[PDB]
């Protein structure tokens, strides 16, 4: 498999490791999700309101549910912000 | 390692 | 770091290997890197032109190139049909 | 592994 392959399969493992049988994330899974594997951004996020913020922007409907695409929205805009500041202060 | 630290710059 | 942090630098650094200094790809760097990443996908599609499709729905402005953000778009579309496949099949 | 099974089946 080629790296690009075993990162795509990581995403997709990791949103099913944290939805469980029922196929989707509550707000109680992002939050878990965005600790175990962004430890060094809620919490240096100064803002107790963290997660409510991002989930905002994910559930249009407002029926508390991320799936696997909105998922994907959320690793692309972190993805292409941290590609930003690397191309600007790193590459 | 670096996706780690930019997060922490973005935090 | 996590398997989550893992796979996006894999990925950004993806682009940037391919990308060059230029900071973009072309239709020949995105056939290159389809061709090692992925190798079992393109040839497996049985159309000569492939290649050329793809970049013609990343190619929103018609300059020939293609940045960040559509590479992130091409992606997220194959990572989404392969979860739609696997959640109907291999689950 | 299992992303290169199902890419297979796209194409």
């Amino acid at each position: 498999p080629s790296q690009m392959e075993h990162a795509m399969e990581t995403m997709m493992f990791t949103f099913h490791k944290f939805a469980g049988d029922k196929g989707y994330l509550t707000k109680e899974d992002l939050r878990v999700l965005m600790e175990k594997e962004f430890p060094g951004f809620l919490e240096n996020q100064k803002d107790p309101l963290a997660v409510d913020k991002i989930m905002k922007d994910l559930d249009q409907c407002r029926d508390g549910k991320v799936g696997f695409q909105s998922f994907f929205s959320l690793i692309a805009g972190l993805t292409i912000a941290c590609n930003d500041y690397f191309v600007v202060h790193m590459k | 390692s670096t996706v780690h630290e930019i997060l922490s710059k973005l935090s």
